[PDB]
C-alpha cells in the first residue's frame, strides 16, 4: 500500500487527471457526430419576404461542408479532444513515475513496511514510557531490522531526484499546455468564413459556415484550461515544498527536544525525503520511528533485556567456586553483562566467556568483594568509575586472547593487579604488542602465566622484573628465542617454561640470583653442561626437568646442594653417578618412567631424602642402603626388574609411600607389620602379591 | 495472475503499446463502419476523362437524384479509393492480434506453460520459505516449517533434474521475439509506403455514364486526414514496438542465457559452491534477474549443496532434542553412560550440550565433522567409532588429550579410520575392529600407536597374520591383548616376551593347535583361554609353575579329547572353566585343586559324576550342563557355597536327600534331566528363589501347598 | 475447474480460433444488421430484360421518388441478392457455436464431467502428495503423512476399479473430433463454392414495373467486398481448424489410447511392477502425457504394488 506516500497534492492531481480524461473522452464522443459544420454560399442569387434559391443539391451542400471542414475550420477546433487525451495520458504516466520505478519501489516498500512494524510495535510506546519477554525479543529483532534499513536505503538519493524530475516534467507540460491552449482557444468560433475554390464543382467560391458544437468545444476548452491551471498551481506548490527547504536532509531535533534521548541522529538523503513524505501523511510516524533510530536507546534496551532474562535467583543458582577459592559467576556466551550480576555484592570472582561488545558501567562499584576477574575471549569496554574501582580493588586477572583485539587495552591502567593468566596465542611481530609493555603501571603484579606461542620474551617482562615472581609459558611447539629478556630478570623466583624448545639452559637462569624454582618442561635438553653457574641460584630447590632427554648426569650437580625437589621423570639417564647423592639436602627426587639399568649403592648418602621415584626403570638390583635411609618418606620403585621385596623393610620407620607397582616379586615378607607407614595403597602391587601375608599378619594388618 | 515476475519491463511496455494499438484499431474500425464514405460530385466539364475546370453566382445543376449520388459514392468508394485508406483499421487489428499472440504464446502453449508454471511455483514458494530468511540472516524452527524446508529443497533438486534437460522455453521466446521484429519491419515497410494514398480529394473515373450521365467525379473522403494522423500515430507506436523488440533481441545475443553463472551471488554469499545451472533453468533465472534480482538471490541459497549440508545439520539438531536423547541414554558393559547413535546423518549439538557423558558412541554416520563443544562433555572417557568417518578439530583434540582414555574404532575400510586418533595424550583402552593389513598400511594405518604411551587394553578384530613389534614395546604398560582373526594363524616367533605387564592373553579363534613358549614365559598372565584353537592335546601346563600368577584356566570351546592326570598337580585355580570340550570323564585328580571357586564343565561326554566334586568348599557356581550325569554325591552337599547349579539337560536320576545340607543355592536349571519328583529340599534353599529355581511345575505341585505358600510369600510379601 | 490439464495444444488452438470466429460472426452480423443495404439504379435502356449500357454531359432523370428507390432497393435485396451475401454472419455464428458445443460437450455432460473431475482431483492430489516425492527420491515418514498417503492409495485403487471398467470419455472425445472434422469439410465445401456469389455489382430483375416503371436495375452492394475478405479470411481460419483437427484425429488413430503403457516410466524407475491401465484411465493418462510427462511419471508410483509393499513396511 503506497497510499501512505501520496500527499494531498498527488491525490488532487490524480483526480484532476481523471477529470481531464473524462473531458477528453466526452470531447471525442462529440467529435464522433457526423453533422459538424453547416455552410451556405455567400452572395447567392409588413413585407413579404422570400427565400434565396441557392440552386444546390444536397450532395453539393455536403461536399461544401466537408471541404470547408477540412480547409477552413481550424485544426484546434477539430483535434482539441485528442490533444486533451494525449496530454492527460502523459500527465497520468508521469505522475506515477516516482512510484513505479524498479529500484525506487523496493525502497518505498521497505520504508513503509518497517515504519508500520514500528507503528504496531509495543517497544515504541514501551520506549516512550521508558523515556517518560517475547515483546523484548521482537523489539531486538526489529531493532536489527532498523539498522539493516539504515545501511540499506540511506546511501542512495534516487527517490528525491526522481520525484523532482517528475514534478519538473509536470510543471513544464502544464506551462506548454496552458500557453498553446490559451493561444488557440480564440480559434474555436461558431461563425467561420470559408473560401475554398470549388466554383467549378458547386458554382460558388465564398461560403459562410457555422460550427455547430463550437460553443460546446469552447466551454470544454475553458474547463480544461481551468483544470490544467489548478493542476499547475498544485505542481508549483509541490515544487515550492520540494525546494523551499532542503529535503535532502531531515533534522530529528524536534524529537531531540521532545524525547529525552539526544543520541538520535539526523539522517539524510532518501531517508530524509521519505521521512518528509510520511510527515506530510502523518507526523506521529517519524516521532515514533526516532526512538528506534537511536543506538543509545538500543543499549538501554539491551540492558533492560539483560536484567529481565537473568533474575538474581538464577544468579544464586549460577554461584560456584573456582580454582582460587573465590565466589565465581560463570557467564557463558552472553549478549552482555546484566546489572543484576552487579546487584550481587558477595561476589568474589567474575567469569565472562566470549561475551563481546560489553561495556563495564559504574555499577560494579556495588560489589566490593571482587578479587578475581576472568575475561575470556571477550572484547570488553570500560567507564571512568569502573577504571577507578578496578584500579583500587581488582587484583587477579585471567584473560584469553583468541583474537589480539579480544584482548582489551585497559588491563594496564590498573596497579593493584597481582595475578595474570595470559592464555591464548601470538603472531610473529611479538615486540609490537605495546599492550604487554604497559604493565609498568602495575606495581603489585606477582603471577604471570602466558600460555601462548611466544618466541621472544618481551621488554614488558624486562620492565616488570622488579616485582614479578612466577612465569608459566606454554609455547606448544614454538621455539623461544631472545633470552636476554629473561637475563634481565632480577627479582623473579619461579620460572616454568613449557615447550619453549630451549636446547640449552641459558645464562639467563644463572643471571637470576633469587630463583626459588625452575621448570624446563618439554624442552629438548640433550645434555646438561651449564650447571656450573647454577650455584648462583641459592634459592633453587626445585629442578623439575621431567619428560626430558638428559642422557647422563655429570659431576656438576655438586655446584648446588640447596636443591630439594628433583624431577627427572622420563629422562634419558642410563646410570646414575656417584655424585648426585652428595647433596644431602635433596628430599624430593624423581626418575619416573626412566630406563636406569641399576642403582649403585652411593644412594646411602641421601639420608634427608623423603622421596625417591625411579618407577618403570630397568633396575634389577636395589641395594639395602636405601632401606637403611629411614627418613625416606616416599620411595617409588615401581615396574623395575627387581626380584624380591626386602625382608628387613620394617626398619624404615618413616616410609610413607612405597610405589613398587608392577615389580616382578614372589612373596611378601612378614615384616610389613614393622613398617609403620606402608599400606596396601602405599605398597601398590599386583594382587597375587597382595594375597601373601600370614593369617595373624592379616589380623594385624586389617586393623593396621 | 502470478506471471508478472516472468514478464520483464519490455514485455509490459509492448503489452501497453499493443493495448494502445488495439484502441487505434477499434476507433478506426468504428469510424470506418459508421462514418466512412465518399461525397462525390460530377465534373460537368470533362476533357479526355479529366475535370476541365472551365451576373451573380449560381449553383451548378447536375440533375441527379439523391440515389444516383449514393450510387456514384458507393461505386467510387469501392473502385477508385485505395485499399489502405479503406482497410487500415482492420490491418491494424490483425497486426495487434498477431503481436498479442506472439507475446503471449509461451503462456498458452502447454509444453512451455507447464515448465513456466513449475518454475514460478517453486520459485515463489522458495521466496516465501522461512528457511530463505534464516539463510540470508545466517534456530527456532517449527516442525511444519522444517518439513516444508526439507521437502521444498528436495522439490528444487527434482525440478532441476526435470527442467535442466530441455531448452524449449528459451527457443520459444527467441522465436517469438524474432517474429515480432520481422513483422515489425514488414509493417513499417508496407504502412509507410502506402500512407500517402490516404488522400482527401480523390478523382474517380468509374464509367457509369449509362446510369448517371457522367464519367468522371471528384470525391472528398472525409475520414482521410483523421485516418492519416491515426496511421502516423500507429506508425509511431510500431516504431517504438520495433525498437523495444530489437533491444530484447540484443538482450538475447549479448550473452548466452543458457549459461547463467552464479558468480556475483556466490562471491557475496557464504555458500560458494552454488553450481552453475544450464539451459531453461538459466534462461528463466535470467528473466527473473530482469524482473528482480532479489528473487534469484533468495533462490540461490536453495541450490547450493553447502546449504544442503547446513540445512541438514540444523534440521538434525531440531529433530533430536535433548529430552528424547536423555530418554534414549543407556549404559555399556562397564556400567558407563553410553549413547548409541545408529543411522544418523550427523551428531546433534544436543549431544554435545551434555557435561556428564563418558561413552560417546558413533555408529554409521557419513563423514561427520565434530564441533569443539565436545569439550563440554567433561567426563568423556570412551569413544565408539563403528563404520564412521570422523573429522575432528584442535580444541576437541585438546580435551581428548587431557580427558579421553578410551577409543573403540570399528571399520571396514582404511579411510574410515581417521588420522587424528593417533594424537591423544591420555589414550589407555583401544579396540581396533576391521582389517589393519594393507598396501603401505599394514600396521601403518595406525603407526601413531607409538605416540600413545598409556595403552592398557588392545583388542584387534582385524583378520591378522602378524603382530607388530611396536605393540610389544607399548606392552610395558599394556595389560590385555585379544586378537580376533576369523581363522588366521599369526607368526608369533617368540616376539611377545616384552609382555611383562600383560595379564590377560586371550587368543580368540586363533586355531593355534599348539602353545608357544612365549605363552608360558610371561609371568603376569592370569587369564588363559585357548578358545576354538582345536587343541587335541594340552601338554604345556607343567612349565607354568614359574608363572606365579596364573589363577584361572578357562579352557573352553576346544577339541580337547582327554585331560592328563597331571592336572591334579595344580591347586591354585579358582574359575576352572573346562566347558564345551570332549572330556570322557572328570577325574579325582582335578579335585586336588582346593582354591576352585567356579567350575564350568558344560557340553562334555562325562560318564558320571564322582564324589570328589565335594572337595570344593569355596566353589560358588558349578555348571556340568549337557553331560551324562546321574547322581549328585553327599560330599557335593557338604559344600555350603554352591549357588548356580546349571545341571539341566542331563540324565540325573535323583538328588540324594543330603542336599538338605545345602544353604547358599541361588540358581538351578532342571528343565530336562530325569528327576522323577522334586525333593522338598529343593524348596528348602533360601537364596534359591522362583527366578533361580527354573523347575518343572507338576513336581513343584507335588510339594505341600504351605511350603509353596512360604516361598510365594518370600517372593511377594 | 482446473481443466486446463485436459486441453492439449490442439484444443487451445481450436478454442482461440473459435473465439476469433466468434469475433468474425459478431462483426459481420453487426454490419449486416446496421449497414447492409443495396443502392439500385434503374437501367434506362432495356434490351430483352437486360441492361443495354449505352459537349457537356447532363445527369439522367429517372423520375423516381426516394421511396420508390427504397422499395426497389428492398425488393432487389430480398429477391436478387444471393443468400450467402445476406446470411454469411449468421452461418458463421451457427458453425462456431456448434464448434464450441463440440469442444465443451464432454465438460458439460454430467456422465463424463463427473469422471473427468474425479480423475483430475486425484491426479492433482497425487501430484502434490509427499509420498510421491519420497518414492521418486527413492525410512522417514510421519504418522499423519503416512495416513494421508494410505488414504490416497486406497482412493486410487477404488477409483481405478470404478473407472477402468468403462470407456465413455474416450468415446465422447472421439465422437466430438469426428463431428468437428466432418463439419470442417462441409463448411469448407459450401463456403468455397458459395464465396464467389458475394459481388459488388448485381443485376436485379424483379418485375415491379407497375409500381416503379422499370424492370431491370443495376445494384451496388456496399458491404459485399468487405464480407468477401471476411469470408476468405474466415475460410483460412477454418482450414487451420480442420488441419488441427486432422492432427487430433491422426493422434487418436496413431495408437490405441485405451491402453496406456507405463513401459518407459516403470523401466527407468526402480518399480518395474507398474501395471498397464486400460480404457478411460489410459486415455486420460495419454492426454496428461500430451500435457506434461512429469504428471504421468509421478502418478505411475501410486499404481505399483511394490511401492505399496515399501510403504507398508516403512509404515510398519
Ligand atoms: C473491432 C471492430 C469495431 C467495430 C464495431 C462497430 C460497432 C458499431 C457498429 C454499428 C453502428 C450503428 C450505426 C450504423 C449506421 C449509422 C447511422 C447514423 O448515421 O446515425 C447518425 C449517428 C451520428 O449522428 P449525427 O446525425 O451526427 O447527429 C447529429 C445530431 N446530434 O451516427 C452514429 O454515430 C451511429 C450511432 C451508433 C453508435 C455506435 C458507436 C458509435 C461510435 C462511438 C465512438 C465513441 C468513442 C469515444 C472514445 C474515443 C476516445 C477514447
Ligand atoms: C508538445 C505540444 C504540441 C503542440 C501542438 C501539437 C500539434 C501540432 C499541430 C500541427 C498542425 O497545425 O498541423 C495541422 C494538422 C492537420 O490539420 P488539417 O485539418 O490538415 O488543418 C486544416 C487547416 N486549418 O493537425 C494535426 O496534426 C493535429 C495534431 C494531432 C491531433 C491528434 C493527435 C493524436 C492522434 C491519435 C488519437 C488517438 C485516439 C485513439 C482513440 C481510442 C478509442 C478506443
Ligand atoms: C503486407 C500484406 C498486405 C495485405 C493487403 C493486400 C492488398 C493487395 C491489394 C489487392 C487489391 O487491389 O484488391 C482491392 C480490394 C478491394 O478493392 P476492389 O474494389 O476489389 O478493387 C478496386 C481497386 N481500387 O482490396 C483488397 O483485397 C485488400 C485486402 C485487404 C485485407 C485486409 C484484411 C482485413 C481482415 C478482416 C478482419 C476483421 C475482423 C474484425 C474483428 C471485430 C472484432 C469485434
Amino acid at each position: 500500500a503506497f497510499r501512505v506516500l501520496k500527499p494531498w497534492w498527488d491525490v488532487f492531481t490524480d483526480y484532476l487527471s481523471v477529470a481531464m480524461l473524462m473531458i477528453g473522452v466526452f470531447g471525442c464522443t462529440l467529435q464522433v457526430m457526423q453533422d459538424k459544420i453547416i455552410c451556405l454560399p455567400k452572395r447567392v442569387q409588413t413585407v413579404e419576404m422570400k427565400g434565396l434559391k441557392t440552386d444546390l443539391d444536397l450532395q453539393q451542400y455536403s461536399f461544401i461542408n466537408q471541404m470547408c471542414y477540412e480547409r477552413a475550420l481550424h485544426w484546434y477546433a477539430k483535434y482539441f479532444p485528442y490533444l486533451v487525451l494525449i496530454h492527460t495520458l502523459v500527465f497520468m504516466l508521469c505522475s506515477n513515475f516516482w512510484f513505479k520505478f524498479p529500484g525506487s519501489s523496493s525502497k518505498i516498500e521497505h520504508f513503509i513496511s518497517i515504519l508500520g512494524k514500528c507503528f504496531d510495535s509495543p517497544w515504541t510506546t514501551r520506549a516512550l514510557s521508558e523515556v517518560s519477554k517475547k515483546e523484548g525479543e521482537q523489539a531486538k529483532a526489529l531493532f536489527e531490522k532498523v539498522k539493516k534499513f539504515r545501511l540499506h536505503v540511506e546511501e542512495g538519493d534516487i527517490l528525491y531526484a526522481m520525484y523532482v524530475r517528475q514534478t519538473v516534467l509536470k510543471v513544464i507540460k502544464f506551462l506548454i499546455i496552458i500557453a498553446y491552449n490559451s493561444a488557440l482557444v480564440s480559434k474555436v468560433q461558431f461563425t467561420v468564413d470559408c473560401n475554398v475554390d470549388i466554383q467549378d464543382m458547386t458554382g460558388y467560391k465564398n461560403f459562410s459556415c457555422n460550427h455547430t458544437m463550437a460553443h460546446l468545444f469552447s466551454k470544454l476548452s475553458f474547463c480544461y484550461l481551468c483544470f490544467v491551471s489548478i493542476y499547475g498551481l498544485t505542481c508549483l506548490y509541490t515544487l515550492y515544498w520540494l525546494f523551499y527547504r532542503s529535503l535532502r536532509e531531515y533534522s530529528f531535533e524536534y524529537v531531540r527536544q521532545e524525547t529525552g534521548i539526544d543520541d538520535i541522529p539526523d539522517v539524510k538523503n532518501d531517508f530524509a525525503f521519505m521521512l518528509h513524505m510520511i510527515d506530510q501523511y502523518d507526523p506521529l510516524y517519524s516521532k515514533r520511528f526516532a526512538v528506534f533510530l537511536s543506538e543509545v536507546s538500543e543499549n538501554k534496551l539491551k540492558q533492560l533485556n539483560l536484567n529481565n532474562e537473568w533474575t538474581p535467583d538464577k544468579l544464586r543458582q549460577k554461584l560456584q567456586t573456582n580454582a582460587h577459592n573465590r565466589l565465581e559467576l560463570p557467564l557463558i556466551m552472553l549478549s552482555g553483562l546484566p546489572d543484576t550480576v552487579f546487584e550481587i555484592t558477595e561476589l568474589q570472582s567474575l567469569k565472562l566467556e566470549i561475551i563481546k561488545n560489553v561495556m563495564i558501567p559504574a555499577t560494579i562499584a556495588q560489589l566490593d568483594n571482587l578479587q578475581e576477574l576472568c575475561l575470556h575471549q571477550c572484547s570488553v569496554k570500560i567507564h571512568s568509575a569502573a577504571l577507578s574501582f578496578l584500579k583500587e580493588n581488582l587484583k587477579v586477572l585471567s584473560v584469553k586472547f583468541d583474537d589480539m583485539r579480544e584482548l582489551p587495552p585497559w588491563m594496564y591502567g590498573l596497579r593493584n593487579l597481582e595475578e595474570l593468566y595470559l592464555v591464548g596465542s601470538l603472531s610473529h611481530d611479538i615486540s609490537k604488542n605495546v599492550t604487554l609493555e604497559s604493565l609498568r603501571d602495575l606495581k603489585s603484579l606477582k603471577i604471570l602465566s602466558i600460555k601462548s606461542n611466544v618466541s621472544k620474551i618481551p621488554q614488558a617482562v624486562v620492565d616488570v622484573s622488579s616485582h614479578l615472581q612466577k612465569m608459566c609459558v606454554h609455547n606448544d611447539g614454538t621455539k623461544l628465542v631472545m633470552l636476554n629478556n629473561l637475563k634481565k630478570m632480577t627479582n623473579l623466583t619461579e620460572l616454568e617454561l613449557v615447550h619453549c624448545d630451549l636446547e640449552r639452559i641459558p645464562h639467563a637462569v644463572f643471571s637470576l640470583l633469587s630463583l626459588q624454582e625452575l621448570d624446563l618442561k618439554e624442552n629438548n635438553l640433550k645434555s646438561i653442561e651449564e650447571i656450573v653457574s647454577f650455584q648462583h641460584l641459592r634459592k633453587l630447590t626445585v629442578l623439575k626437568l621431567w619428560y626430558n632427554s638428559i642422557a647422563y648426569i655429570p659431576e656438576h650437580i655438586k655446584k648446588l646442594t640447596s636443591l630439594e625437589r628433583l624431577f627427572f621423570s622420563h629422562n634419558k639417564v642410563e646410570v646414575l653417578p656417584s655424585h648426585l647423592f652428595l647433596c644431602n639436602k635433596i628430599r624430593y627426587l624423581d626418575l619416573s618412567y626412566n630406563d636406569i639399568r641399576f642403582i649403585p649403592p652411593e644412594i646411602g648418602v641421601l639420608q634427608s631424602l623423603q622421596y625417591f621415584s625411579i618407577t618403570c626403570n630397568k633396575v634389577e638390583s636395589l641395594p639395602d642402603e636405601l632401606y637403611f635411609c629411614k627418613k625416606l618418606k616416599t620411595l617409588k620403585i615401581g615396574k623395575n626388574s627387581l626380584s624380591v621385596l626386602s625382608p628387613k623393610i620394617g626398619n624404615l620407620l618413616f616410609l610413607s609411600y612405597l610405589d613398587i607397582k608392577g615389580n616382578h616379586f614372589e612373596v611378601l615378607p612378614p615384616e610389613l607389620g614393622d613398617c609403620r607407614a606402608l599400606k596396601r595403597a602405599g605398597l601398590v602391587v599386583e594382587d597375587a602379591l597382595f594375597e601373601t601375608l600370614p593369617s595373624d599378619v592379616r589380623e594385624q594388618m586389617k586393623a593396621d | 495472475p502470478a506471471y508478472r515476475i516472468l514478464k520483464p519491463w519490455w514485455d509490459v511496455f509492448t503489452d501497453y503499446i499493443s493495448i494502445v494499438m488495439l484502441m487505434i484499431a477499434v476507433f478506426g474500425g468504428t469510424l470506418q463502419v459508421t462514418q466512412d464514405k465518399m461525397i462525390c460530385l460530377p465534373c460537368k466539364w470533362v476533357t479526355k476523362d479529366s475535370c476541365n475546370d472551365s451576373t451573380g453566382p449560381t449553383g451548378i445543376k447536375y440533375d441527379l437524384d439523391r440515389h444516383q449520388y449514393n450510387y456514384v459514392d458507393a461505386v467510387c468508394y469501392e473502385n477508385r479509393l485505395h485499399w489502405f485508406a479503406k482497410y487500415f483499421p482492420y490491418l491494424v487489428l490483425l497486426h495487434t492480434l498477431i503481436f498479442l499472440a506472439c507475446s503471449n504464446f509461451w503462456f498458452k502453449f502447454p509444453r512451455t506453460s507447464s515448465k513456466l508454471e513449475h518454475f514460478v511455483s517453486i520459485l515463489l514458494k522458495c521466496f516465501d520459505s522461512p528457511w530463505t530468511t534464516r539463510a540470508l540472516s545466517e534456530g527456532v524452527l517449527d516442525k511444519k516449517e522444517g518439513e516444508q524446508a526439507k521437502a521444498l529443497f528436495e522439490k528444487v533438486k527434482k525440478f532441476r533434474t526435470h527442467v535442466e534437460e530441455g531448452d524449449i522455453v528459451y527457443r520459444l521466446y527467441m522465436r517469438q521475439t524474432i517474429i515480432k521484429v520481422i513483422k515489425f519491419a514488414l509493417i513499417i515497410c508496407y504502412t509507410v509506403y502506402y500512407v500517402h494514398n490516404i488522400k482527401f480529394d480523390v478523382d474517380c473515373t468509374v464509367d457509369i455514364e449509362s446510369l448517371t450521365g457522367y464519367r468522371t467525379y471528384r470525391c472528398a473522403h472525409p475520414l482521410a486526414t483523421l485516418f492519416k494522423i491515426l496511421a502516423s500515430f500507429y506508425i509511431s507506436l510500431v516504431i517504438f514496438y520495433g525498437l523495444i523488440c530489437m533491444y530484447t533481441l540484443w538482450w538475447m545475443l549479448r550473452r548466452s542465457l543458457k549459461k547463467y553463472s552464479f558468480e556475483s551471488i556466490r562471491e557475496e554469499s557464504s555458500y560458494s559452491d552454488i553450481p552453475d545451472v544450464k539451459n531453461d533453468f538459466a534462461f528463466m533465472l535470467h528473466l527473473i534477474d530482469q524482473y528482480d534480482p532479489l528473487y534469484s538471490k533468495r533462490f540461490a541459497v536453495f541450490l547450493s549443496e553447502v546449504s544442503e549440508n547446513k540445512l541438514r545439520q540444523l534440521n538434525l539438531n531440531n529433530e533430536w532434542t535433548l529430552d528424547k536423547l536423555r530418554q534414549r541414554l543407556t549404559k555399556n558393559a562397564q556400567d558407563k553412560l553410553e549413547l548409541h547413535l545408529f543411522m544418523l546423518s550427523g551428531i546433534p549439538d544436543t549431544v554435545f550440550d551434555l557435561v556428564e557423558l563418558e561413552v560417546l558412541k558413533l555408529e554409521l554416520i557419513p563423514d561427520v565433522t565434530i564441533p569443539p563443544s565436545i569439550a563440554q562433555l567433561t567426563g568423556l572417557k570412551e569413544l565408539w567409532l563403528y563404520h564412521t568417518a570422523a573429522k575432528i578439530e584442535a580444541p576437541a583434540l585438546a580435551f581428548l588429550r587431557e580427558n579421553l582414555r578410551a577409543l573403540h574404532i570399528k571399520f571396514t575400510d582404511i579411510k574410515e579410520i581417521p588420522l587424528w586418533i593417533y594424537s591423544l595424550k591420555t589414550l589407555e583402552e583401544l579396540h581396533l575392529t576391521g582389517n589393519l593389513s594393507a598396501e603401505n598400511n599394514r600396521y601403518i594405518v595406525i603407526d601413531g600407536l607409538r605416540e600413545l604411551k598409556r595403552l592398557k587394553v588392545l583388542r584387534l578384530k582385524s583378520n591378522l597374520s602378524k603382530l607388530p613389534q611396536v605393540v610389544t614395546d607399548v606392552g610395558v604398560h599394556l595389560q590385555k591383548l585379544s586378537i580376533n582373526n576369523e581363522g588366521t594363524k599369526l607368526i608369533v616367533l617368540n616376539s611377545l616376551k616384552k609382555m611383562v605387564n600383560l595379564t590377560e592373553l586371550e587368543l580368540i579363534r586363533c586355531d593355534l593347535e599348539r602353545i608357544p613358549h612365549s605363552i608360558f614365559s610371561l609371568h603376569n598372565l592370569q587369564e588363559i583361554d585357548l578358545k576354538d584353537n582345536n587343541l587335541k592335546t594340552i601338554e604345556e601346563i607343567i612349565s607354568f609353575q614359574h608363572l606365579h600368577r596364573l589363577t584361572c584356566l578357562k579352557l573352553w570351546y576346544n577339541h580337547i579329547a582327554y585331560i592328563p592326570i597331571q592336572i591334579g598337580n595344580l591347586t591354585n585355580l579358582e574359575r576352572l572353566y573346562l566347558n564345551r570340550n570332549k572330556i570322557e570323564k572328570i577325574p579325582t585328580q582335578l579335585f586336588y585343586c582346593r582354591k576352585l571357586r567356579y567350575l564350568d564343565l558344560s557340553h562334555n561326554n562325562l560318564t558320571f559324576l564322582p564324589a570328589d566334586i565335594g572337595l570344593l568348599q569355596n566353589l560358588q557356581n558349578l555348571a556340568v550342563t549337557a553331560n551324562r550325569i546321574e547322581a549328585l554325591p553327599p560330599e557335593l552337599f557338604q559344600c555350603r557355597k554352591l549357588r548356580a547349579l546349571h545341571l539341566g539337560n542331563n540324565v540325573l536320576q535323583s538328588l540324594p536327600s543330603r542336599v538338605g545340607e545345602l544353604t547358599n543355592l541361588t540358581q538351578i536349571e532342571l528343565r530336562g534331566n530325569r528327576l522323577e519328583c522334586l525333593p522338598v529340599e529343593l524348596g528348602e534353599c533360601p537364596l534359591l528363589k522362583r527366578s533361580g529355581l527354573v523347575v518343572e511345575e507338576d513336581l513343584f505341585s507335588t510339594l505341600p501347598p504351605e511350603v509353596k505358600e512360604r516361598l510365594w510369600r518370600a517372593d511377594k510379601e
